[PDB]
C-alpha cells in the first residue's frame, strides 16, 4: 500500500516537458516494472499533472485537484531560464509548492561544461530570488528525448530524477497519522451512557480514555472519550474515515453542535478571518448568473455548516464575475476551527456558487 | 576576442536571448557585443516566424485615454505565464502609449512600427506574441475599466462624473451590450429576428395570431437586453442603465469591450493522451 505523492512539471512550452513526462513512465516501467499520467518507483507513487496555465491552476487546485506535495521545473539547458520563468516560481510561491527539483533538458545538445554551469546557477539564483532552497536543489542533467529512446546512459539520469523525487520529497503524512479531527453532524444524548456526537473521522485515532477538545463556534471546552461505537457496536477505536458515534463525559447535549470539530488538544484552533484563494462558478457549472460587488455577504461552508461571512477584495478589483478567480480577505460572524489549507465552499440561500482554500489565517 | 562564460554572461545579462544562440552568436562576431546583438537580430526574425503559426488566444487587453481620444488594445502571446512577464507587459504597455500619441487606429500601421521589437520579444519569449487589435473612442467625457488583463471597456458620455462613467463601464465589462439603445438596432436587424421568432413560435403548436403577439413582445425584450440602456443596471438591476443616466441627467454617447481571445478558438490539450502517445 506504497505512499502516494502529488507532482506536476512547470515549465516553458518546448522545453520537453510532456517528453520528459514520457521518459519517466517509459524508464520506470523498464526499470521497476508495472487529466494526469501514473508512475511508480520501489517505494512510492506518483500522480503527475502538468501546469499548463496560472489561472487553470489555481482554479483546480481550489476545485479538488490535489496540491503537489512537489514540482519538477523543466529548463531546456540549451537557452536557460526564460523571461516567463519567474513567473512559473512565482506560481510555484503562490500555491505553496513546498519542494521543488529541476531537471535540465536537452543536454544532449549542449557540450561546453561551463555553460551548463551558467545555466546552472542562473536557475539556482531565480529560485532562492522567491525562497526556495536554490543552495540545496536537485538539479538534474538529462534528455528526455534520448531516454525516451533508450539511451543508456540518459536513461540513468531519469533515474536519478526519480531517485530525488524519491529522496527530497518528503513522505506524504496519512489521514490516519495527523491528529485526530472529527467533524460533528449531529449530536444525541443516551440515558445511561451520556453525549454522542456522529460524524466521520477525517484524521487520527480516538480512542476511549483520551481527551479531546471541542473547537469553533463557541468557546473550546475539553472532554474525555468515554466509548466509541460503530452501528451501536462498541469499539475500542475510531479511525480515520470511519462513521463513528464518539461518547463524552460530562459534556451535555445543548453544550455541542454541528459544525465543531472534536479534536486531539491542542492541535487545532478557532479564527474568524483569513486571507483565501477564491473561485466563482460560471452560469454553465450551476453558478451565479451576475457579478457581486464590496457588499457581497455570502456563507462559508466549513466542513459540516455554513458560517456568514463578509468580504474585502483585493486592491484595484471592485466586481467579481462568474467564472473568476481572486483572493479575498474573509472575516467570519463567529469562529470556526481552521488552518492554513482548509477548503470551504461558498454558499448563497443554501445554493454553492463557489469554493476557496485558506491560504493564511489572520486572527 | 576570445569567447569566454564571463563574455556569453554579458551578452545573457544584456538580452535575455538564450544561452546557446548567444555563444553562437557572440563566436561568429569574433566577441564584438553590438555586432552579436545585431546577429541575433537576423536569427530572431526566423525564431519568430516559427511561432507564427501557434495559436495565441491568451494574452492582455490594454486602455488608456487623453482627454477626449482613448484608445483600447489587445497584445496576445499562448500562455497568462507570459501575459504577466514584465518583459511582456512593458511591450503591451509600450505599444499602447504609441497609439495614444499618434492617434494610431490601423492596426497594421500599429504593427509595422513595433515588428522588430516584437521579433526581439518573441526570440527572448519563445511565444508567439501578436499586436492583433486597436480601436479609438472618442467623446465629451471618457472613463475606462479593466477587468484584470482579460477584459478592457472605454465609455463615452456626457453629463457623467468619474464614478458613474466608471460604473457604466464595468457594467459593460459585464453585460457586454452591442448597441448604446434599443432603438438604434436597425429595422432590418429587428424584421429579421421577428421572423425567426414567429418560426421558432409557430412550430411550437402556438396559434398565429397568439404567436405574432408574443413576437412583438420578444422584439422589445430582444433590443432591451443588446442594447446598454435597456439593460438592467448591474450594480442595481432593479433599474435599466437607461434609468440610472436619467437619474443623474447623463447620456452615454459611445463604448468599446474587448476580451482577450474573443473570436480565437483556443487549442484543446490532453497531457495524459499525449504522453501515452510519446512512450508508446
Ligand atoms: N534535443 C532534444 N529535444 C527534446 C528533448 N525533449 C523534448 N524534445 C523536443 O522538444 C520539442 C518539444 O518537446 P515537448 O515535450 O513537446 O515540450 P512541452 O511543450 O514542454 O511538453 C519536441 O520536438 C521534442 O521531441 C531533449 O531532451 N532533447
Ligand atoms: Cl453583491
Ligand atoms: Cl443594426
Amino acid at each position: 500500500t506504497k505512499p502516494h505523492v502529488n507532482v506536476g512539471t512547470i515549465g516553458h512550452v518546448d522545453h520537453g516537458k510532456t517528453t520528459l513526462t514520457a521518459a519517466i513512465t517509459t524508464v520506470l516501467a523498464k526499470t521497476y516494472g508495472g487529466s494526469h499520467v501514473e508512475y511508480d518507483t520501489p517505494t512510492r507513487h506518483y500522480a503527475h499533472v502538468d501546469c499548463p496555465g496560472h489561472a487553470d491552476y489555481v482554479k483546480n487546485m481550489i476545485t479538488g485537484a490535489a496540491q503537489m506535495d512537489g514540482a519538477i521545473l523543466v529548463v531546456a539547458a540549451t537557452d536557460g531560464p526564460m523571461p516567463q520563468t519567474r513567473e512559473h516560481i512565482l506560481l510555484g510561491r503562490q500555491v505553496g509548492v513546498p519542494y521543488i527539483i529541476v531537471f535540465l533538458n536537452k543536454c544532449d545538445m549542449v557540450d561546453d561544461e561551463e555553460l551548463l554551469e551558467l545555466v546552472e546557477m542562473e536557475v539556482r539564483e531565480l529560485l532562492s530570488q522567491y525562497d526556495f532552497p536554490g543552495d540545496d536543489t536537485p538539479i538534474v542533467r538529462g534528455s528526455a528525448l534520448k531516454a525516451l529512446e533508450g539511451d543508456a546512459e540518459w536513461e540513468a539520469k531519469i533515474l536519478e530524477l526519480a531517485g530525488f523525487l524519491d529522496s527530497y520529497i518528503p513522505e506524504p503524512e496519512r489521514a490516519i497519522d495527523k491528529p485526530f479531527l472529527l467533524p460533528i453532524e449531529d449530536v444525541f444524548s443516551i440515558s445511561g451512557r451520556g453525549t454522542v456526537v456522529t460524524g466521520r473521522v477525517e484524521r487520527g485515532i480516538i480512542k476511549v480514555g483520551e481527551e479531546v477538545e471541542i473547537v469553533g463556534i463557541k468557546e473550546t471546552q475539553k472532554s474525555t472519550c468515554t466509548g466509541v461505537e460503530m452501528f451501536r457496536k462498541l469499539l475500542d477505536e475510531g479511525r480515520a474515515g470511519e462513521n463513528v458515534g464518539v461518547l463524552l463525559r460530562g459534556i451535555k447535549r445543548e453544550e455541542i453542535e454541528r459544525g465543531q470539530v472534536l479534536a486531539k488538544p491542542g492541535t487545532i484552533k478557532p479564527h474568524t478571518k483569513f486571507e483565501s484563494e477564491v473561485y466563482i462558478l460560471s452560469k454553465d457549472e450551476g453558478g451565479r448568473h451576475t457579478p457581486f460587488f464590496k457588499g457581497y455577504r455570502p456563507q462559508f461552508y466549513f466542513r459540516t455548516t455554513d458560517v456568514t461571512g463578509t468580504i474585502e477584495l483585493p486592491e484595484g478589483v471592485e466586481m467579481v464575475m462568474p467564472g473568476d478567480n481572486i483572493k479575498m480577505v474573509v472575516t467570519l460572524i463567529h469562529p470556526i476551527a481552521m488552518d492554513d489549507g482548509l477548503r470551504f465552499a461558498i454558499r448563497e440561500g443554501g445554493r454553492t456558487v463557489g469554493a476557496g482554500v485558506v491560504a493564511k489565517v489572520l486572527g | 576576442a576570445e569567447i569566454t562564460a564571463s563574455l556569453v554572461k554579458e551578452l545573457r545579462e544584456r538580452t535575455g536571448a538564450g544561452m546557446m544562440d548567444c555563444k553562437k552568436a557572440l563566436t561568429e562576431a569574433n566577441g564584438d557585443i553590438e555586432l552579436a546583438i545585431e546577429n541575433m537580430r537576423k536569427s530572431g526574425a526566423i525564431k519568430a516566424a516559427k511561432k507564427a503559426g501557434n495559436v495565441a488566444a491568451d494574452g492582455v487587453i490594454k486602455t488608456k485615454i487623453d482627454g477626449n481620444y482613448g484608445i483600447i488594445l489587445e497584445v496576445n502571446c499562448q500562455t497568462d505565464f507570459v501575459a504577466k512577464d514584465a518583459g511582456f507587459q512593458a511591450f503591451a504597455d509600450k505599444v499602447l502609449d504609441a497609439a495614444v500619441a499618434g492617434k494610431i487606429t490601423d492596426v497594421e500601421v500599429l504593427k509595422a512600427q513595433f515588428e522588430e521589437e516584437r521579433v526581439a520579444l518573441v526570440a527572448k519569449i519563445g511565444e508567439n506574441i501578436n499586436i492583433r487589435r486597436v480601436a479609438a473612442l472618442e467623446g465629451d467625457v471618457l472613463g475606462s475599466y479593466q477587468h484584470g488583463a482579460r477584459i478592457g471597456v472605454l465609455v463615452a458620455a456626457k453629463g457623467a462624473d468619474e464614478e458613474l462613467v466608471k460604473h457604466i463601464a464595468m457594467h459593460v465589462a459585464a453585460s457586454k451590450p452591442e448597441f448604446i439603445k434599443p432603438e438604434d438596432v436597425s429595422a432590418e436587424v429587428v424584421e429579421k429576428e421577428y421572423q425567426v421568432q414567429l418560426d421558432i413560435a409557430m412550430q411550437s403548436g402556438k396559434p398565429k395570431e397568439i404567436a405574432e403577439k408574443m413576437v412583438e413582445g420578444r422584439m422589445k425584450k430582444f433590443t432591451g437586453e443588446v442594447s446598454l440602456t435597456g439593460q438592467p443596471f448591474v450594480m442595481e438591476p432593479s433599474k435599466t442603465v437607461g434609468q440610472l443616466l436619467k437619474e443623474h441627467n447623463a447620456e452615454v454617447t459611445g463604448f468599446i469591450r474587448f476580451e482577450v481571445g474573443e473570436g480565437i478558438e483556443k487549442v484543446e490539450t490532453d497531457f495524459a493522451a499525449e504522453v501515452a502517445a510519446m512512450s508508446k
